[PDB]
């Protein structure tokens, strides 16, 4: 299929967060992450509040454009993989 | 714990002096203030208590940090019971009310508690540099979230709670703050204190510089006994450093002088005296609490805490400046928050590092021979 | 660049005031100066060409920065010619001076064309701010290694080289330099510029506190051409502030003010200026490179660099304190440099970060509503 | 023997160094070492240094205490270990 792969979904990031703005990714397509590096800047109503990655390996493909406003909670923003050789299986989504 | 745990990832949300006088002056719901708070106080609490575990061992063993822990705790579960509880309930808001009251008080020893806390600490384990800047992180913090709590806490109380004082104040926030007026309010309250320690006390001066409207008295949207506690500090050392510089001389006592600024972005608050100064490589220790009395680190936290700052600066040999900036604008106040996250928690995670920059030999080589 | 690797690792060797002026009056043995220099050129060289390989590829790639490089290179090699070259031989000693004299001449364009690669760099990937403090980071350094290196030659070519200008000077170091006179050339130079384009210069009016000799000129050990050339940036940029506010009034000009201190250990400065000041949030960006011209980021440095500093706080409306704050003491007065190790290197390798303290949404919920 | 172990030798820290003085120990027995933390500083003559730790492992032994002047080149600080199950194997010096 594809190489073993996480999602990154949106958490609630306050207790009264529904939706977020992505404003500015901070990792670039085939990084590594490092677990509490920072992964985005993310806008609410609120706040503006850096999301940290909380599971090592590299980005493989941004699902959400930089950008994009409103976004609910749950949906995948990103994909993370455990090896690099792995991050080209996903250029193709 | 989980539930602490949960709650320290949550970010807090800051607010604005416009959003507090906007909301109890024009919206002013209860409904409104209670759904925000049983979230929000929760949140905070969390994130200072992430931080205080951080701590070093031989720093968190000590009684008094155990017991504000505990009192944090107690605080947090508490405030939870509310999370499903109903607004459309005039009893839970009422028992909100009392709630926060509750808190507030058991909240009122916190800032001598944990003071005696890393006190006990340096007495027993001794005074690190490196330490020393940990705990000083933490405590700005600490002590940030604590003012912060309370600024909720006062602003819902005052709001729905009822002796009614200030009553063109909106909670805790006066919209019209005539700045010179606090000025000379803080000045008479040290003036009696050093006076009856030292049987004498500077005269003050006071100067305004109104660059919108060059004539009138300036005006400010804040928490006037923020403003309040910042000028009473640096006047009552204004006037400790006058009083004992002159008390052995002939030429009697230099005024305290204070020039009030307005700009477009600024409203400045500078105090001048001339009562000796203090040479450059001991200004950073004067912020720093186990150097330390915890007056000048504190009252610098009340200014950068609606996005102001407090700076001092001295000329050895003649005396201190020390300004107070605030933001002219209430848009543009906004709670500057401690945010418990990986950047906070590296901080208490660092192990010292060999210096950037050179240091010399304490016994340099004697280039005569 | 193997051996670049390792004459990196090597820490450099700070001087006081004192030293070199112990050295050049006492001792001023050509051969200790040789022994010495020799290899702690090479050192500094190697330090600072560690850290410009550091730098962002895009900024690295930039011609301005690829001849800098090859310049420092160049004379890295050059020196290290010397490190088997006994010193009981006249030409030796002869070669080494002229070789001195070559590098200097070769690193004279060396601010400008550095400077010329980061506007490059910025007119062509475009302003980050994280990215701008690493930038700082490397330019404070830079720039500072580079005066270290300078005052190392000086030293060398005026004590061992002649015209023989200042006399009782010990190379470029005066044991009794008159602050004020300093103050004095910098400030009629400044406002003679001042006068070409603008028509008219304010007045200095300076005062003197000598806290130990109270009626005596105030003097103290040191390097005249670096102090006047802090003097000279603060005095041009009060001038032009002065000179902008009043053009279109009625009142005239305002004197800027000098105020010379001296205490145990600091020989204070300050100027001021009512020349309407600065917002509190643009006075960090003003020692930064790539917001800007570079003359205060470096007059800063020429402070920092023999442990003194210079400082800035305004009162946005009114006008600008600026204060030169140096050592009174030689013997406290070391070169403080940057050496190339780990934490210099993680200052580069830093990936943005989550802030520590919170941000406000760009658009806050409305609270009225 | 002895588990696998390394010496720390005292490097010429400047070109002209030919002594140091181990001014203040920046790590404890039993600690982890990291590629570039701080060992030690080391006084000369000419400098107050930040000797670096160049491998990494562990802690296992402090050869010269804190406090001794003049310690010639080559003369082993300390002993690093890369397991800490091999940390007790040299409290027995
Ligand atoms: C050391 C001197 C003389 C001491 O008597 C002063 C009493 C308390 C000092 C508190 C400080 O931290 C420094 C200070 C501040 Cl904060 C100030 O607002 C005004 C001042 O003049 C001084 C100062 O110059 O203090
Ligand atoms: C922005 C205002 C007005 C501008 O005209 C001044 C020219 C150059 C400014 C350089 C600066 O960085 C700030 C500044 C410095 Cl450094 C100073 O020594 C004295 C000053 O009064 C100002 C200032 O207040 O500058
Ligand atoms: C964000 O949710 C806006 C909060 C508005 C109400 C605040 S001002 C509570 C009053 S303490
Ligand atoms: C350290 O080795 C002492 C150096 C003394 C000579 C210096 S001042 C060279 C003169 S530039
Ligand atoms: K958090
Ligand atoms: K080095």
């Amino acid at each position: 299929s594809y190489p073993p792969h996480m999602q990154v979904l949106l958490p609630a990031l306050s207790p009264t967060m529904t939706m977020g703005t992505v404003q500015r990714w901070e990792k670039k397509v085939g990084e590594k992450l490092s677990e509490g590096d920072l992964l985005a800047e993310i806008e609410t109503d609120k706040a503006t509040i850096g999301f940290e990655v909380q599971e090592e390996g590299y980005l493989a493909k941004i699902l959400v454009p930089e950008g994009t406003r409103d976004v609910p909670l749950g949906t995948p923003l990103c994909i993370i993989v455990e090896k690099e050789a792995d991050i080209s299986a996903f250029a193709d989504y | 714990p989980k539930q602490i745990e949960r709650y320290s990832r949550f970010s807090p949300s800051p607010l604005s002096i416009k959003q507090f006088l906007d909301f109890g002056r024009d919206n002013a719901c209860e409904k409104t203030s209670y759904m925000f708070l049983r979230k929000e106080l929760p949140v905070r609490l969390a994130n200072t208590m992430r931080e205080v575990n951080l701590l070093p061992d031989n720093l968190l063993n000590r009684p008094s940090v155990g017991l504000v822990q505990s009192w944090y705790m107690q605080s947090f579960l508490e405030l939870l019971e509310y999370e499903n509880k109903s607004p459309e309930d005039p009893q839970v808001l009422d028992n909100f009310l009392q709630v926060l009251i509750k808190v507030r008080n058991r909240h009122n020893d916190v800032v001598p508690t944990m003071a005696q806390g890393v006190i006990e600490y340096k007495e027993k384990f001794g005074f690190d540099p490196f330490i020393s800047t940990n705990i000083q992180y933490f405590l700005d913090r600490f002590y940030t979230n604590r003012i912060s709590f309370r600024m909720l806490i006062n602003q819902h109380t005052l709001l729905f709670g009822t002796n009614p004082v200030h009553p063109k104040h909106i909670g805790s926030i006066d919209p019209t703050c005539n700045v010179a007026d606090v000025v000379k309010d803080a000045y008479e309250t040290a003036k009696m204190l050093c006076e009856q320690y030292y049987l004498v006390a500077p005269e003050l001066e006071v100067e305004e510089f109104n660059a919108k409207a060059p004539d009138k008295p300036i005006q400010v949207v804040y928490v006037p006994s923020h403003l309040f506690h910042m000028l009473f500090e640096l006047f009552k050392n204004s006037m400790r450093a006058t009083v004992e510089l002159y008390e052995d001389r002939k030429e009697g006592y230099p005024a305290v002088k204070t020039l009030v600024t307005l700009g477009k972005e600024d409203l400045s608050i500078k105090i001048s005296d001339l009562g000796g100064g203090v040479p450059l490589r001991k200004i950073d220790r004067l912020f720093n609490y186990m150097y330390s009395g915890y007056g000048l680190p504190i009252s610098r936290l009340y200014a950068r805490y609606f996005q102001g700052d407090l700076k001092l600066y001295s000329m050895e040999g003649v005396g201190t400046d020390a300004v107070i900036y605030l933001k002219a604008l209430s848009s543009e106040s906004f709670e500057r928050l401690p945010v418990f996250n990986k950047s906070a928690w590296r901080h208490y995670k660092t192990t010292p590092e060999a210096d950037d920059w050179s240091n010399p030999s304490s016994e340099p080589r004697d280039a005569s021979k």
